[PDB]
RNA sequence: AUAAAU
């Protein structure tokens, strides 16, 4: 299945980008506002960017660690696409170019980066370990899937609580949420993912050698803008003033200076997003109990 | 596994006079079928062969037929999948001489052989080689029952791990399988398997006559 | 159904002196022999202009005679003569009741009173 | 029977909905009629691609059964002969179980049926009639028939039931019983008392459903 | 080398120059000697002749359009070989593969320095190779079919006819400028000159 | 008076009613019954003996019908016709080359893949590939159907498009004319083509129609155009 | 692999099936085509080889070792076969894999005594095969490479005592020092049956028209199992007289030492 | 049991190299003429890579055919004996490998016009015989060489490099030990330009470091590019001498 | 860089930017008239019009 | 008879 786009659309949107205009009425460095909604259960988070809707669910179960890593727990991230986000996606297509890329971006941003403290997922060394699972559900698509997913996974992990455990060797009674409160998963850092789309002016005249048409670069492109881009760039940054990961495969060849500018622009966005994410975690944490102060011991 | 139900992955499996019975045409799902049961001493083998074809292949320009054979483990998981493929390759090297391929252009014949059971008794203070002549017997029956033209009746025998398949009344050879055993058994195995062939042949011919009648 | 032709699939073949030979195959795979009836091979009357929509219908059974093998994809089928045409059919692509053949170019249903335009044969 | 639903929430799909009963929340999407894969093609009728996604983990054989039962309900509902050689993708993403998924799949199935129907309505696909599904359960001591049981009620149940009926004539005439999935063991008197009280609350639900449909859709029309 | 495109002379700016005497032809020759490029076309008739005869030749410079009576000047036209085989003067044809043959046959004329806009159009990958298409989109001119099926033989030639004879070359040099420039840009110019030499 | 599927019909069985979108005639039981949800519209002509009806319902998946104006995109070219898809993930439609003004077997049209065309559906069968034609006889001597150039195309639900094409009381075309000059093609397949002299105006029109498509408000739409054309100024 | 017309195949059969058999090339029924062999180019491995045929057929073998408990690890020599651009699962792959593992069994055609370290531990040998390119049955090609590789393999040397039953010392190996793997790798020859003639090293075109084929193993200066008849193609497979089978075994029995002699050069 | 460091105060690394040394580079063209249209054997350090370019040729399935451009496919075979410790399982389906394959495709899709071979297919088969750090950079160099050998048109060279970072200063061309010790950056450089085809960072990297690390890599990649030109030209001179 | 003369017509094996003409392949620089091209050392065989070729049917 | 069977 190949989507059909009119030649008229391809000429219109491209010309509009040369006039610094876009369909959804945004800027080039602007990122669509992200809305984060938490469900009743911990680990249930819904991320919304304009029309883009993604849902993440964090779950865990008692499991045994690998032989190679007796002190580390298990952690996996699932991002299987479905025709619900659009008929362009094949059901279970986990080997397609865009799918594998997205899967690899998230993995290198959360798993590989060590955003989650897997060492704190161990109950008894080389015997029993917690197995945290992050399931991302792509409900609908209006672009920015990678950005939506990173926010969804991280917000979920920071939301998530795991039943309190008392361990005495090989026997462990997992206290229920009724008996005692659940324990929040450890976090080392908060990675945020930014997606950049590159374009070509296709214009006859440039006013100056000194100042030139250069390259088109926008942030968080919509579905219509994502099909017309000539280049893809994803940079992951945090509030710790460091680059988590950056993935550029082919596309429109760009200077090292341009990448840095995108990287510096993304840093201002990930700062606002991280603080906002923490805020909505703070508002939901205080939200849960109508009578919590009456509840307290210490 | 999201395809089947494998259960808990943290668990572990359990750790601890020649006689023939031939029946064909008992499966209505395919074009030809066969049941072969053999009991010798403490060792017995029961396998089922299913034949589907000849069915037309769209766009096929082959001037002859195409045979595909696959062995399966019905119950006991003993034989390796790698070894099953090897026998399958051996079996196809046999029936490509037996089956009149010129009769089925642009067509293909799929052959499924289910090794539902084999029972082995070993005393304490190869293996699949013994099943091979029974697989050949089953397929040759299932093909003849299906209506597939065979140039000759294919049969074989197992002598000290040396399997050799015969046609044209033992005058020629359509397959040879030798594993381990002992040397200088060339002349002996050729004579012992030739007797097993002739024995398996007459019972195979009689089988068709019986059921066909 | 297409505009310039009509492709089908072969089910059974008439024998020679009625008796038939049923070809057993899976219809949900595509292993069944496929055939194509040209618009010029629909009827001898007015071979040039023939409306395929008013002749055949998806699901309708058609008795025809094969002019030639053609390619591996499509056989050549003609319903030019009188004893050839749509034999068994139902109203509304099979949603309605059974219909019977009266006129050569008209098929009626003596149950709901529905009449659909087909290419009918002669008993 | 205080359910809540929204229609047309997804942008890149022909039709969508979000059905919520108690905890159980299911979002559904429908695209069709569209071009089908060769292996999906049906010469005369419409081909249904039905997908069910669980709230936790990946789709297993459990959801494969949910897809199968949901197929038995949606198939006779759709006027399939209107779309020969064509495809209709139907995807259900269960967002919240509302029940112990390790033991039951009752409420998730009923919510998927109601959501799928609503998504088909939104998509504008030919339907022969209307449909509604409710989960029912029976208590261990009291043996009472509880319509729309909670998760806690299911734990202490002797039998669990999924009932989906086909309605015509302004939601007053039961055309047929599309699906009845009873797991457990039964007594005849309880069954018909269940069906009598069940029909009443179902009829009340349709009336409520009609109200919701008109209220949301009328501002769009002229 | 890419250069600014020189538009065609404005319509009605100049009358086509009719060439049917030896003298007019010689003047025309002196004129073509002064160009760096010229556009050429022919009209050919095959109904009342076994092999065919060349009935008209159209030649345009950047400034003027010429219409040559190749019937009256059949035995005179060979002197154009001075310009037609001068390699430093581009000769622009559209659809000239037959016309090359006929120049030879009838007039004894050859072309060294050919650029064929048909190969140019193909190399660039335009949707249609038709000559009128260029006139339709670049000259805002609507092409007319009917006269061609007739006999160009009859004279005096109709004023409406003159535009059609006039139309063919009046516009071609600009089209050459535009096609040339894009071919240079596209890394495909070398290919078109090769095809043109084969024609 | 909202109408739902399976709803009872007041009209008598002996007297026929002309088919309308939303209304379905069962091939088996011959009964006429509504299958869509919305407002029933019925037109009666003369003192007695004739009737017509349909249902205005919210649907966005187009189904080709005779005499419907549609805007399609020609993905590919066959031997004798163009393959044009009115909508995404929808069956292809057959457009004849000979379905153009001044057509000939010698000269094919110059339309290339990716071009927008304004077309009307001539023959549309449920079990057969649909067909469209560039020129429609019913409209007049000249169809006004020609491939669109440039501009911008807009996705819109079938109801919004039908109201924009047949309803003169729809203020959308008026409120857009009060802001800028523009030409518009309207397709019953839920496509709207808009083109101005400047891109900023076309973009402004796009954004208004989208919001109007979203908003569905008569009062909002007049204001909506106000804030949209205003926002482009500052953005400039 | 190779695609030939009906005319070409018949001509080939006439050329080769003739009583004075002639190779299309001109070879004799016992002459092999020239091959090139490289060894010891993978320092990361214990042993390695690379064989290049005349038709471009190329195979790479690697030898790696691992200390295992021979009381729980029955098979001490595991052969793994692979081909880039080819799925692992394929009938040809598993068959050759199964076949090769039988050729190099621990107690069949290999002196597994040289792999033993202590009472309780021994060296597990992993023979990884990579077939880059091949135009016929690569079984004999792989066999030559495995041979060359196993004859240039060097394993670590043990330091600790060799009695785990009593003292039970942890297996430690002296640094730097290594011991060459003294072993007798078997060879696998493949023959072609065209009419009544038997050809050693069948070419691609030759195999296409062959009536049948033979796979005969060779170890310790004598014929050994596995011995397998094999259909080189599937369109011209016919039964063969027993004397042909005895002819093939005899043919290998006299030409194999010549091959080994040209192959035994260090 | 042992322990080791990264960078000593003496400016020496674990293997003996200093902070700015490229490993031994050997390059080889036309290694498999009878197996592919283009072929290259790469030796960058202990890394050993066979690269085969098969095409442009007819697609095996008409379903997968583009009438506007050639289909470019890349399959990387990381052998089970590439490392010191033999891997039990195959690495072919591994998500890490699928990303690598995808990454490489994205890189060269913009580097070959791929508009002049319509209705054809270019298959690139790679076999990694030995691995010792910077395998991604070596993969890039192997494809670029093999593609050129096949006479397949491309706009420019694409050189791949590996970067190692300790404290203030990164280490050029990292091996497995260093890769284990510290985060690395893999750079795809087009020709002699400053434009990156591939920027790959999989581990944590201070934000201050990258600008300077990039500067070191680009300079080193230019040297690598110069060597490659020398490697092919030198071979041509050698081949001509052999002919003479 | 092969040349910096903008008068040249760039042929196969080359590409250009303003005055500069670069090589796209590894081979020898060829100058025929005004047509600058670079002949590759290796590559696929190319069909010229009028060649006598021998071929084996692939598909019907 | 001004460019025919993607």
């Amino acid at each position: 299945k190949d989507i059909e786009i009119s030649a008229s659309e391809s000429k219109f949107i491209l010309e509009a980008l040369r006039q610094n205009y876009r369909l959804d009425g945004r800027s080039f460095d602007q990122f669509r506002d992200v809305e984060i909604t938490f469900g009743k259960e911990f680990g249930d988070v819904s991320v919304k960017m304009g029309n883009t809707k993604v849902h993440c669910r964090i779950s865990c179960q008692i499991a045994q660690p690998y032989e190679d890593r007796p002190f580390e727990g298990l952690f996996v991230i699932s991002t299987e696409i479905s025709p619900m986000a659009g008929s362009q996606f094949e059901n279970g297509n986990i080997t397609g170019e865009d799918e594998v890329l997205c899967s690899r971006i998230i993995e290198k941003s959360v798993r590989r980066s060590g955003a989650l403290d897997v060492e704190g997922l161990c109950i008894v060394a080389g015997s029993k370990c917690w197995a945290v699972r992050a399931d991302v559900h792509f409900l609908d698509c209006d672009g920015g899937f990678i950005d939506a997913s990173c926010i969804a996974v991280m917000a979920g992990l920071m939301h998530f609580k795991k039943p309190d455990i008392t361990v005495h060797g090989e026997q462990i009674i997992v206290h229920p949420v009724n008996e005692r409160e659940p324990v929040p998963l450890g976090i080392l850092h908060i990675p945020i993912c930014v997606t950049f789309s590159f374009f070509n002016p296709q214009d006859t005249e440039e006013n100056i050698k000194g100042e030139t048409n250069s390259e088109i670069s926008i942030i968080d492109a919509t579905l219509k803008e994502e099909l017309l881009r000539d280049g893809v760039l994803t940079v992951t940054l945090n509030k710790n003033r460091e680059v988590v990961q950056v993935s550029k495969a082919g596309g429109l060849p760009m200077d090292a200076l341009t990448l840095m500018k995108c990287c510096h622009e993304a840093y201002s966005i990930i700062e606002k997003i991280t603080d906002q994410i923490l805020q909505l975690l703070k508002e939901d944490s205080e939200k849960r109990n109508k009578y919590a102060a009456m509840l307290t011991s210490e | 596994d999201r395809r089947r139900l494998l259960g808990p992955a943290a668990a572990k499996p359990m750790a601890f006079e020649q006689e023939l019975s031939l029946h064909t045409g008992f499966i209505e799902n395919c074009n030809g079928s066969a049941l072969v049961e053999a009991r010798s001493l403490g060792h017995q083998t029961s396998l089922i062969s299913a034949v589907y074809g000849p069915r037309s292949i769209r766009g096929s320009f082959t001037s002859q037929g195409t045979i595909s054979i696959q062995l399966k483990n019905g119950l006991l998981e003993k034989y390796n999948t790698n070894e099953l493929k090897e026998v399958s390759s051996f079996l196809m090297g046999i029936f490509n001489s037996v089956v009149n391929l010129s009769r089925y252009p642009k067509s293909g014949i799929d052959i499924f052989v289910y090794l539902t059971y084999d029972k082995d008794l070993t005393n304490n203070p190869s293996q699949i080689s013994s099943l091979i002549p029974h697989c050949i017997t089953s397929i040759t029956l299932a093909l003849a029952d299906a209506g597939i033209e065979l140039v000759d009746m294919a049969g074989a025998g197992e002598a000290n791990g040396t399997v050799v398949s015969f046609i044209k009344n033992g005058e020629e050879i359509v397959g040879f399988w030798k594993d381990d055993g002992d040397d200088e058994d060339l002349l002996e195995c050729l004579d012992r398997c030739k007797e097993q062939y002739n024995r398996y042949r007459d019972l195979m011919i009689s089988c068709l006559m019986n059921q066909e009648t | 159904l297409s505009l310039q032709r009509a492709n089908v699939e072969i089910l059974a073949v008439e024998d020679k002196p009625a008796t038939f030979s049923v070809s057993q195959a899976s219809s949900d795979l595509g292993e069944t022999f496929r055939g194509i009836i040209r618009s010029q091979d629909v009827r001898s009357t007015d071979r040039d202009r023939v409306k395929v929509i008013e002749c055949f219908k998806p699901g309708d059974i058609v008795r025809a005679q094969v002019l030639s093998l053609g390619d591996g994809t499509n056989y050549y089928l003609t319903t030019a003569r009188n004893d050839l045409g749509v034999v068994f059919a139902r109203a509304a692509n099979g949603a309605g009741g059974l219909m019977y053949a009266t006129d050569w170019q008209m098929m009626t249903s003596p149950v709901t009173g529905a009449t659909e335009k087909r290419k009918c044969a002669k008993p | 029977m205080s359910v809540q639903a929204e229609i047309g929430i997804l942008d890149h799909v022909d039709g969508s909905s979000e059905f919520v009963s108690q905890d159980t929340k299911v979002i559904c999407s429908v695209t069709g009629p569209i071009e089908p894969k060769a292996r999906q093609e049906l010469p005369t009728q419409l081909a249904l691609e039905i997908i069910v996604r669980p709230a936790k983990g990946v789709a297993t054989t459990r959801e494969k059964v949910l897809e199968d039962k949901l197929r038995a309900v949606l198939t006779p509902l759709i006027t399939r002969h209107c779309y020969p050689r064509q495809l209709c993708q139907i995807t259900c993403q269960i967002l919240e179980s509302g029940e112990d998924e390790a033991e039951f799949s009752l409420r998730e199935l009923s919510c998927c049926i109601n959501a799928a129907f609503l998504a088909l309505v939104d998509a504008g696909i030919a339907l022969n009639s209307m449909c509604a599904s409710i989960p029912i359960a029976i208590i261990k001591d009291t043996s009472d028939i509880i319509v729309d049981p909670t998760a806690e009620q299911l734990k202490i149940s002797l039998s669990v039931h999924t009932l989906a009926l086909e309605f015509v004539n302004g939601g007053k005439v039961v055309k047929n019983v599309l699906l009845l999935d009873s797991n457990g063991d039964f007594n005849e008197d309880q069954l018909f008392s269940l069906l009598e009280l069940g029909e009443q609350k179902c009829q009340e639900l349709v009336t409520n459903i009609r109200r919701i449909i008109q209220d949301n859709i009328s501002p769009r029309l002229v | 080398q890419i250069r600014e495109e020189i538009p065609s002379k404005s319509w009605d700016d100049s009358v086509p120059i009719w060439v049917d005497t030896s003298t007019e032809l010689e003047s025309m020759l002196e004129d073509l000697k002064n160009t760096k490029e010229i556009a050429v076309d022919l009209e050919h008739h095959d109904y009342r002749s076994y092999y065919g005869i060349v009935c008209l030749m159209q030649i345009s410079t950047r400034e003027r359009d010429y219409l040559v009576d190749t019937l009256k000047l059949r035995e005179n036209l060979h002197i154009l070989n001075e310009v037609f085989t001068n390699p430093s003067i581009v000769k622009v044809f559209h659809g000239a593969f037959m016309n090359i043959i006929w120049l030879q046959r009838d007039l004894g004329l050859y072309v060294v320095g050919l650029f064929d806009t048909y190969h140019a159009s193909k190399a660039i990958g335009l949707p249609r190779h038709s000559l009128a298409y260029l006139l339709e989109n670049f000259a805002n001119f609507k092409t007319s079919k009917k006269y061609q099926l007739a006999d160009w033989r009859i004279r005096p030639l109709s004023k409406p006819m003159t535009a059609y004879a006039r139309a063919d070359t009046h516009f071609l040099l600009n089209i050459y400028d535009q096609l040339r420039n894009k071919l240079i840009e596209s890394n495909k110019l070398a290919g078109v000159l090769y095809e043109s030499r084969n024609v | 008076t909202f109408i739902f599927p399976g709803d009872s019909f007041p009209v008598d069985p002996t007297t026929p009613v002309k088919l309308g979108p939303g209304i379905y005639c069962d091939p088996n039981t011959q009964e006429i019954r509504p299958v869509n949800t919305g407002v029933l519209h019925v037109s009666a002509k003369g003192k007695s003996g004739v009737q017509t009806a349909y249902i205005d319902y919210s649907s966005k998946r187009y189904i080709p019908s005779v005499n419907d104006f549609v805007i399609g995109v020609i993905i590919g070219t066959f031997s004798d016709s163009y393959k044009v898809s009115l909508q995404n993930f929808s069956s292809s439609v057959s457009l004849s080359y000979m379905a153009f003004p001044n057509a000939s077997k010698k000269n094919r049209p110059t339309l290339q893949v990716g071009d927008l065309v304004y077309a009307r559906v001539c023959t549309a069968e449920k079990e057969l590939e649909a067909e469209i034609e560039c020129f429609d006889s019913t409209t007049g001597r000249d169809a006004g159907f020609g491939i669109l150039e440039d501009g911008m195309i807009i996705d819109v639900n079938l109801n919004f498009a039908r109201q924009l094409l047949f309803n003169n009381d729809f203020p959308l075309l008026k409120v857009l004319a009060a802001h800028t000059k523009f030409e518009v093609a309207i397709g019953l397949n839920g496509k709207i083509w808009v083109k101005c002299e400047e891109l900023s105006n076309t973009l402004a029109c796009y954004r208004t129609i989208m919001e109007c498509c979203q908003k569905n408000d008569t009062a909002a739409f007049k204001d909506i155009a106000k804030r949209q054309f205003k926002e482009i100024l500052t953005v400039k | 692999h190779m695609s030939l017309s009906v005319a070409e195949k018949s001509y080939l059969y006439d050329s080769l099936a003739s009583t004075p058999s002639i190779r299309p090339d001109g070879r004799l029924p016992h002459q092999f085509r020239p091959i090139e062999i490289f060894t010891d180019f993978l320092p990361s491995s214990n042993g390695s080889s690379r064989i290049i045929a005349s038709d471009g057929s190329e195979c790479i073998v690697s030898i790696k070792s691992k200390v295992v408990d021979h009381h729980v690890e029955n098979e001490l020599l595991q052969v793994d076969v692979d081909i880039a651009g080819q799925r692992d699962d394929a009938l040809v792959v598993e068959t050759i894999t199964s076949l090769l593992n039988k050729v190099l069994k621990s107690g069949s055609g290999v002196d597994s005594s040289k792999l033993q370290l202590t009472k309780k531990y021994s060296f597990k040998i992993f023979v990884d095969v990579l077939v880059i390119s091949s135009h016929s049955h690569p079984i004999s090609l792989i066999s030559f490479a495995i041979y060359s590789a196993l004859n240039s393999t060097y394993l670590p040397k043990l330091i600790s005592a060799f009695d785990d039953l009593e003292v039970e010392e942890l297996p430690t190996f002296h640094d730097y020092d290594m011991v060459k793997l003294d072993i007798n790798p078997p060879l696998v020859f493949i023959l072609a049956v065209v009419g009544n003639n038997m050809l050693l090293d069948p070419a691609a075109n030759e195999s296409e028209v062959a009536n049948n084929g033979l796979i005969i193993s060779w170890s310790n200066g004598k014929i050994t199992s596995p011995i397998r008849s094999v259909a080189l193609n599937d369109s011209n497979v016919k039964s063969f007289k027993p004397h042909l089978l005895k002819q093939g075994l005899a043919m290998v029995e006299k030409y194999a030492p010549d091959v080994v002699r040209s192959l035994e050069n260090l | 049991m042992s322990r080791l460091e990264i960078y000593s105060p003496e400016g020496l690394r674990l293997d003996g190299r200093r902070w700015n040394e490229l490993r031994r580079f050997e390059s080889s063209i036309n290694t498999h003429p009878h197996a592919a249209d283009g072929s290259s054997y790469m030796e960058q350090g202990n890394n050993k890579i066979i690269t085969l370019v098969k095409g442009p040729k007819e697609p095996r399935l008409k379903s997968q055919m583009d009438t506007s451009k050639a289909l470019l496919n890349v399959s990387v075979n990381i052998t089970k004996f590439s490392k010191f410790e033999r891997s039990k399982s195959s690495h072919k389906n591994e998500r890490r490998v699928l990303e690598i394959q995808t990454s490489l495709v994205r890189m060269f899709e913009k580097n070959v016009m791929l508009n002049i071979y319509p209705r054809t297919v270019i298959d690139i088969e790679i076999h990694v015989l030995e691995q010792d750090g910077g395998i991604m950079g070596s993969l890039i160099n192997g494809i670029t060489l093999a593609l050129i050998d096949a006479g397949i048109s491309m706009f420019d060279y694409i050189s791949g490099i590996s970067v190692g970072l300790y404290d203030t200063t990164p280490l050029l061309d990292t091996n497995s030990l260093e890769e284990n010790a510290m985060s690395t950056v893999t750079l795809g450089v087009v020709g002699k330009s400053e434009k990156l085809s591939l920027l790959l960072v999989e581990d944590k990297i201070p934000l201050d470091r990258l600008e300077n690390v990039l500067a070191i890599g680009i300079a080193g990649a230019h040297r690598v590019r110069d060597l490659m030109d020398e490697e092919l030209r030198k071979h041509a001179q050698k081949r001509v001498s052999n002919a003479s | 860089l092969v040349t910096d003369d903008p008068i040249w017509m760039r042929g196969h094996g080359t590409y250009f930017l303003d005055n500069m003409t670069y090589s796209s392949v590894a081979g020898t620089v060829s100058r025929v008239n005004r047509l600058l091209s670079v002949i590759p050392l290796k590559g696929r065989y190319a069909p010229e019009t009028g060649d006598h070729v021998v071929g084996r049917i692939a598909e019907v």
